[PDB]
RNA sequence: GACGGUGUUCUACGGAGCAAGGAGGGGAUGGAAGAGAACAGGUCCGUUAUGCCCUGAGAUGAGGCGGGCUGCACGCGCACUACGAUAGAUGGCGCUUCUGCCUGCUGUGAGGGAUGAAGCUGUGUAAGGGGCUUCUGAACGUGGAAUUCCUAGUAAUAGCGGC
């Protein structure tokens, strides 16, 4: 949408971060408080509810670029690998937590199908009340 | 300081038959202990229920009681299967998590079992020679 | 202390290259004055003496 | 490692002896008249040919 | 519109006291950041042309696990004249230019013979070497108090310039420059 | 409707500066306006060519920059160029002129390369050695 | 032929300081805040030495007598703290 | 519509069959008398000098440069002259 | 069509330094190239290049299957990862971009990550060699005599392509 680019990318996070808590629909995974978040990873994540600031990370660039594929999301959330007497490379996410995150919005009703636009009017009108708020 | 930090601690902790050091937080102050890491001491000091946030020398016998018992058997507070360090046995079958003496009481029998059928790995393994793929010719003198 | 300023660069006679001869013209009352030095002097240049009793050639 | 070779050396001295009162002292002439007269195909040669004539012709 | 060095720190009223390096010290290319790529600054005379504020922040980046960090060191900069100024009430730019001054030595000592006539001979420091040996004494004392101390490296690097724009003897920098002037006068 | 566009270039990344007229000051980085930019770099190289001329002679201009490729400290003086060769291309047409080659001459005094290109350009790699001028350890016994 | 002189002669890690404190008794804490009040510059390091207690307790006996206390920050990092003491 | 395409390895004998044909086709059914230049493909390989592991350890790279040039000119029924050329790659599609 | 051309300071008239103007400045940068001699330098394991000797059916020829070249008291040459706060952990921002920037915890063996255990998996005719998960967690406190590379978009740091 437009607009998304006035407001400071921290706050907006913190915005619909308490919102999606006050809803009760959203399911987290299988188990969060003892999965670290990636494969180049060596502790699990020092905050207690990451699932939900994960999240209003992803509904935040869903509207910046309109359509988000289970591949660019592990290629976005990477780290970097600690290999020993080596030198260090690159991975990504685990593919299990971008998915599951892609169908508690689809249940809720906010994203579509689309391969070019994925948000529904409804997805469109709540994402507004969170711009005009921290302005 | 009212009430950020508390105002006397205990500077010695027995669990396990370990002295634990009791001016440390709680997940860090149980990897004195072997058989706990800082991956999986700090998934049972969330699943009981225990404040990450406090020190270990800080604790009535109520905590040390329950976390003392859970660390005996984890599959009991709710860790997943493929979190112990002793799956499905060679000799009955039963996952379970190796703590303590029972660590080097369970490979000291495996060289043992495994000289009797006269295995190569277990006449290296015995005489501290390199037992995986590497070679032995210029490192490890 | 006293000064002086560089005007003519005699020649680079060290062990090694190191050193710089030069001849310094003192202010507080001119004198024309011998004097190594160890740094990339040009001329023009003033330096700095803290006492102005040698000529070194 | 500024110095002119023989060949552009020598052939300078041939164009200030035959087309001698054709030529004044500013590099921009002094080119104009080395593209007329001698046939080469380095742009750096006749550039090098023009600059050492005007420094002939003041001396 | 006039520019002071991180907002808040003027350029004038920073005379240098002294006057044979006073055309050496450059406060006159003025930046709101001590960070200027050019080309001006190559040649054997563009030594003289790199600001005072820079010289000092790339003599921070060292021992190559620090290789080419200077918006780290740029960062650790505005921290240390922070405290520099609320605690001696003074122009923070001003009492570096008083450091550099009181910790480069005057004079040092050469040999001359070849191993039965080698002479500690004395000679006098030209200008711009004057000031490659105080810069260089001034970070040395500020890598060693930060090594394996508890201490940050921002107030590690205000005591050693509140102590050597006083000569206070608890600088690393001044007791090193009274070595090589008290040397270099007995051999004279 | 009165508008001009520039370029810049540092090492091997690019910027461009569309600067209308509105009668508001304001510039915006790829869409993000000049209050919410987080490098500290890029707003300390921005604001002293705002000093150098002064604030009056731009009053109600908006640009809108961008840069999509390179570095990080190259991409600053990239932007900075094309946001200082777009105050004069824009005082050639549609201002005084003679007010345009004086504020010419007092960026150039600060510096000659926010109007021109740096022409440093990185060297190639020879063998038997790890870089240009570096070489592999010789060994002697 | 024979490593003689590789091998290394050092010493047994020159000694250590004693573990510093963890808790903060509130007679003290009340001596804290008897000379941090006319201060220039108060720093997490400056109180951690004087009073010898762990470096993350000593920025809690800030932040607790910055609410109502004479202290107050003018600035922060992740990497520093500066409490500037309210005469 | 004609289209006619030029392709060689050495260039000094690919710009005279892009003059020849500037001539005995300009009094023809066709005009614009010019020719596109693309820029040009390049292939390359790297390997040692020394025939076995002695001396200094030596490399070199070669290339294999082709440059190419493009032709448009709709005509009907206007030849052989171009096929007589030893080293440039006609092409007539 | 950039020539030490213009000014300036010295010159043996061969040229050298420092300035301005300039998209570019002093062999414009980096390469490629490189007479005629020498060495008993290296290669017969590169070649249906080659003289002479050796070998010839239970072949010193051609295939197929297992083993080895990876064995380990010890001496040496080139490298990779470290010995910590100018830092480690965890999150956020940048995307078809990047090797960076901001950051609640750690105030010190939470620095380091060798060696070994149990369980899951990929390539292939064949693998405890290759990856992943929990546990185990060494030596190492910036290194003796000696010694190597380097003059600017370079040294050093962190990386991505191809063969």
């Amino acid at each position: 949408i437009e607009g998304i680019y006035e407001v400071m990318p921290e706050k907006f996070n913190e915005a619909l971060k308490s919102y999606l808590k006050s809803t009760n629909e959203v399911v987290p995974l299988q188990d969060h408080d003892i999965m670290k978040t990636g494969e180049g990873r060596e502790q699990a994540p020092i905050e207690e509810d990451w699932y939900f600031t994960r999240m209003a990370s992803i509904v935040r660039q869903i509207s910046i670029k309109g359509a988000v594929t289970s591949e660019f999301l592990a290629k976005r959330y990477g780290s970097l690998k600690n290999r020993g007497c080596r030198p260090s490379k690159y991975v990504g996410a685990y593919p299990e937590i971008g998915e599951s995150v892609l169908e508690n919005l689809k249940n809720m009703g906010w994203i579509n199908e689309h391969p070019k636009d994925m948000l529904t009017e409804k997805g469109k009108t709540i994402v507004r009340e969170i711009i005009e708020k921290v302005r | 300081n009212y009430t950020y930090d508390p105002a006397e601690v205990q500077y010695i902790v027995r669990i396990h038959n370990t002295n634990i050091d009791g001016t440390k937080r709680i997940p860090f102050a149980l990897t004195k202990i072997r058989g706990i890491g800082i991956r999986i001491a700090t998934a049972i000091c969330k699943r009981l229920g225990i404040d990450l946030r406090k020190r270990a020398g800080e604790m009535g016998e109520d905590e040390m009681k329950r976390i003392s018992d859970a660390i005996l058997d984890p599959a009991s507070v709710g860790i997943p299967e493929s979190y112990m360090n002793h799956q499905r046995d060679i000799i009955d079958g039963t996952t379970s998590h190796l703590i303590g003496t029972r660590l080097d009481a369970d490979l000291r029998m495996m060289i043992e079992r495994g000289k009797k059928n006269k295995r190569i790995r277990a006449y290296r393994l015995d005489v501290g020679l390199k037992v995986r793929g590497q070679r032995t010719k210029s490192n490890g003198r | 202390e006293f000064f002086g300023e560089v005007t003519h660069v005699l020649g680079r006679t060290g062990g090694s290259g190191l050193l710089t001869q030069v001849k310094m013209e003192l202010m507080h009352n001119k004198r024309t004055i011998q004097r190594a030095v160890k740094g990339p002097v040009a001329v023009g240049d003033i330096i700095e003496i803290l006492e102005c009793e040698r000529e070194h050639r | 490692g500024c110095v002119r070779n023989k060949i552009v050396k020598r052939a300078a001295r041939t164009i200030a002896e035959k087309y001698f009162q054709r030529l004044d002292s500013t590099f921009d002439h002094n080119l104009l008249v080395v593209q007329d007269v001698a046939v080469v195909q380095s742009k750096k040669l006749k550039n090098e040919i023009a600059g050492y004539l005007t420094s002939l012709y003041k001396k | 519109a006039e520019i002071n060095l991180f907002e808040k720190y003027s350029y004038e009223e920073v005379k240098v006291n002294n006057v044979s390096l006073r055309p050496y010290i450059n406060l006159s290319r003025r930046g709101i950041v001590p960070h200027a790529a050019t080309t001006i600054t190559k040649g054997t005379t563009g030594k003289a042309r790199i600001p005072i504020a820079e010289r000092f922040v790339c003599s921070l980046m060292r021992h190559g696990r620090n290789s080419g960090k200077k918006r780290l060191a740029i960062n650790i900069f505005e921290d240390a004249c922070f405290i520099i100024h609320s605690m001696t009430k003074k122009n923070p730019l001003q009492v570096l230019v008083d450091a550099i001054v009181n910790s480069g030595p005057r004079e040092d000592t050469a040999r001359i013979g070849r191993a039965g006539s080698m002479r500690r001979t004395s000679v006098d420091v030209s200008p711009l070497k004057r000031i490659s040996i105080a810069i260089s004494n001034l970070s040395a004392g500020i890598r060693n108090a930060s090594f394996r101390n508890r201490i940050t490296l921002a107030e590690a690097i205000a005591n050693e310039l509140i102590a050597a724009s006083t000569n206070s003897q608890n600088s690393y920098a001044v007791n090193k420059k009274k070595e090589i002037e008290r040397i270099a006068q007995s051999n004279r | 409707v009165k508008s001009v566009t520039t370029q810049g270039k540092k090492k091997r990344a690019v910027a461009t500066c569309v600067c209308t007229q509105t009668g508001e000051f304001s510039i915006r980085i790829n869409k993000v306006p000049f209050k919410l930019i987080t490098n500290t770099l890029m707003i300390a190289k921005l604001k002293e060519i705002i000093c150098i001329v002064e604030q009056a002679n731009i009053k109600d201009l908006s640009f809108d920059i961008t840069c999509k490729i390179g570095g990080d400290v190259s991409r600053v003086y990239a932007v900075r160029m094309a946001f200082a060769k777009a105050i004069l291309a824009f005082y050639g047409t549609y201002f005084d002129e003679w007010k345009k080659q004086e504020i010419q001459k007092r960026l150039l005094d600060f510096d000659r390369f926010s109007l021109v290109a740096d022409s440093r350009k990185r060297e190639p790699k020879k063998f038997g050695g790890p870089g240009a001028r570096a070489r592999y350890q010789k060994s002697y016994r | 032929g024979t490593r003689k002189d590789k091998k290394k002669w050092g010493d047994g890690r020159k000694k250590e300081e004693v573990r510093r404190a963890v808790t903060v008794s509130e007679e003290l804490l009340a001596k804290v805040r008897k000379d941090v009040g006319r201060a220039s510059v108060v720093t997490r390091y400056m109180i951690g030495s004087r009073y010898n207690l762990n470096l993350g307790v000593a920025e809690n006996v800030l932040r607790h007598l910055s609410n109502e206390g004479v202290v107050q920050q003018v600035l922060g990092n992740r990497r520093m703290t500066i409490y500037a003491g309210c005469r | 519509k004609v289209c006619i395409d030029m392709a060689s390895l050495e260039e000094k004998q690919i710009n005279k069959v892009c003059r020849e044909f500037y001539e005995y086709g300009k009094t023809f059914i066709d005009d614009l008398q010019r020719e596109t230049v693309l820029p040009k493909k390049v292939e390359s390989i790297t390997t040692l000098r020394n025939p076995s592991g002695q001396g200094t350890k030596k490399w070199s790279r070669y290339k294999m440069i082709v440059h190419l040039r493009n032709f448009y000119l709709e005509a009907t029924h206007q030849v052989q002259f171009l096929r007589n050329f030893p080293h440039v790659e006609i092409n007539l599609s």
